[PDB]
């Protein structure tokens, strides 16, 4: 898997 | 459409009789949406894996419209920081990365 | 390039004199890579925000080659489950979502 960045 | 990536690629979706917004997320294997009531069968699924696991309801073969494209795919329902359209549904709508 | 999404969109990159692989992740605002030794100035940055924050080193204007495209952008260096190319660098290579 559940890949992200926020941040 | 052709969607540039200067902003977050958030699109309108229609799911379970509701209009919602979700992020087109090529880093996500699966689609996870919160606050939708889907009819029909589900099974629990454990996702994530950092800090523990998150349990969601897995609904298979769910009709969903994504930015005007009516498709079918698995939708995981559970609280998520942001509604996410994963690769499993981006394949259905014929979405590719291009450069 | 045109990359379909049936598999994870992992591409080869060249950074800091090393060959690496990273995931093209439209759900990520920023690029985060581990096990790279970059020269020049950095500042700490807090990222994530679930369970706490993760501290990384922010390097600005880093030359990087992504799937053959030589560009420049901010690279965050620190622990990451998967090396990630975020939107900040996908814009640089002219990567769009198309359907």
């Amino acid at each position: 898997q559940v890949n992200f960045l926020g941040k | 459409p052709q969607i540039t990536l200067w902003q977050r690629p958030i699109v309108t979706i229609k799911i379970g009789g509701q209009l919602k917004e979700a992020l087109l997320n090529t880093g996500a294997d699966d689609t996870v949406l919160e606050e939708v009531n889907l009819p029909g069968r589900w099974k629990p699924k454990l996702i994530g894996g950092i800090g523990g696991f998150v349990k969601v309801r897995q609904y298979d073969q769910v009709p969903i419209e994504i930015c005007g494209h009516k498709v079918i795919g698995t939708v995981l329902v559970g609280p998520t920081p942001t509604n996410v359209i994963g690769r499993n549904l981006m394949t259905q709508i014929g979405c590719t990365l291009n450069f």
